């Protein structure tokens, strides 16, 4: 925004939006992966008791 | 007469306006029947957050919290020395195509609208930074 | 559809465009940073002078 | 630094055209900033010649100079230029050219910056 | 074609009271999906084929 006015700077701009956005959703889609292994391992330490 | 009035009684009533987001209620027939602010209360906002008139019971999560900056402050080398471009442009002789000359400009403050003030100088067209952002930024070389 | 018409010198027809700062875009005539609609500028030198 | 700069003496004959400009270094004249000339003799007083705006153009002379000195004032080079014509014995003199600073928003309501003058004599 | 806006549907005669400052509706998708016809003041209704 310091060095490019606002006719190509939304170009670059959504360039890096678009790029954050997608590395958020594949770290929340590894936790639904990771939450439902130890959720299965939570059922078997309910039924061992 | 011309001087002087007699009137009846009445009351009037002046507020000012604000930015302000709102959520609005429109019924079956089109017509906005309710709405409820969203920067009022704590429940207004959860209310407004859950884009929800009713909340059940629990702990909701709501807007963040963060501190706005009071004064500004900038700091820039003080060296006020008029970087010399009238002598690039302004000179009597321009050197071959295959032996171009190479000047360097360095230590002094650059101004670019005195570039931008002459007329023939119609093809301005800039790659890296905007033509019209370049009093703004700072240059190594 | 509302139209404006000016004169100006023929040096300063470019400070006309949106988010152009100048002597003609600060004192006399500013267009906003959103802009529908366009512009017209042919020299009349018969005219005037 | 920011200041501004005179010519030298020179001598011309009576008769005769005179030039003189003065410059300015690191500093511009922007839209406001004006400036005025004077002449100081030998044991003399001073006497105020004329001030112009860079801005409007508009000038003033001194009545008993309404001819014989024109000012004009340059935006490309940021000076100023008097020229005369027929100078006499009493023309022999020192020539100064006096602006305050302006930067295109206010400035003071006196005349700081100074040079050092032409000294013109005619033999 | 209405003043401009293209499309494709079938239209039928519905009973949306606009008020005269309106002349489109919207749904929760922002589609238009209700015109005036312009010569005469009828309210229409659009939906997909």
């Amino acid at each position: 925004f310091s060095r490019l006015d606002k006719v190509e700077a939304e170009v670059q701009i959504d360039r890096l939006i678009t790029g954050r956005l997608q590395s958020l959703q594949t770290y929340v889609t590894q936790q639904l992966i990771r939450a439902a292994e130890i959720r299965a391992s939570a059922n078997l330490a309910a039924t061992k008791m | 007469s011309s001087s002087g009035w007699t009137a009846g009684a009445a009351a009037y009533y002046v507020g000012y306006l604000q930015p302000r987001t709102f959520l609005l209620k429109y019924n079956e027939n089109g017509t906005i029947t309710d709405a409820v602010d969203c920067a009022l209360d704590p429940l207004s906002e959860t209310k407004c957050t859950l884009k929800s008139f009713t909340v059940e019971k629990g702990i909701y999560q709501t807007s963040n919290f963060r501190v706005q900056p009071t004064e500004s402050i900038v700091r820039f080398p003080n060296i006020t020395n008029l970087c010399p471009f009238d002598e690039v442009f302004n000179a009597t002789r321009f050197a071959s195509v295959y032996a171009w000359n190479r000047k360097r400009i360095s230590n002094c403050v650059a101004d670019y609208s005195v570039l931008y003030n002459l007329a023939p100088f119609f093809t301005f067209k800039c790659y890296g930074v905007s033509p019209t952002k370049l009093n703004d930024l700072c240059f190594t070389n | 559809v509302y139209a404006d018409s000016f004169v100006i010198r023929g040096d300063e027809v470019r400070q006309i465009a949106p988010g152009q700062t100048g002597n003609i875009a600060d004192y006399n005539y500013k267009l906003p940073d959103d802009f529908t609609g366009c512009v017209i500028a042919w020299n009349s030198n018969k005219l005037d002078s | 630094q920011m200041q501004l700069v005179q010519s030298g003496p020179e001598v011309k004959k009576p008769g005769t055209s005179v030039k003189v400009s003065c410059k300015a270094s690191g500093f511009t004249f922007t839209d406001v900033s004006s400036l005025q000339w004077v002449r100081q003799a030998r044991g003399q007083r001073l006497e105020w010649i004329g001030w112009t705006v860079v801005g409007t153009g508009n000038t003033n002379y001194a009545p008993r100079f309404q001819e014989r000195v024109t000012i004009t004032t340059d935006k490309s080079t940021s000076t100023a230029y008097m020229e005369l014509s027929s100078l006499r014995s009493e023309d022999t003199a020192v020539y100064y050219c006096a602006a305050p600073f302006c930067s295109e928003t206010s400035c003071s309501d006196g005349f700081d910056l100074w040079g050092q003058g032409t000294k013109v004599t005619v033999s | 074609n209405f003043n401009g806006l293209k499309g494709t549907g079938v239209l039928t005669e519905s009973n949306k009271k606009f008020l005269p400052f309106q002349q489109f509706g919207r749904d929760i998708a922002d589609t238009t999906d209700a015109v005036r016809d312009p010569q005469t003041l009828e309210i229409l209704d659009i939906t997909p084929c």
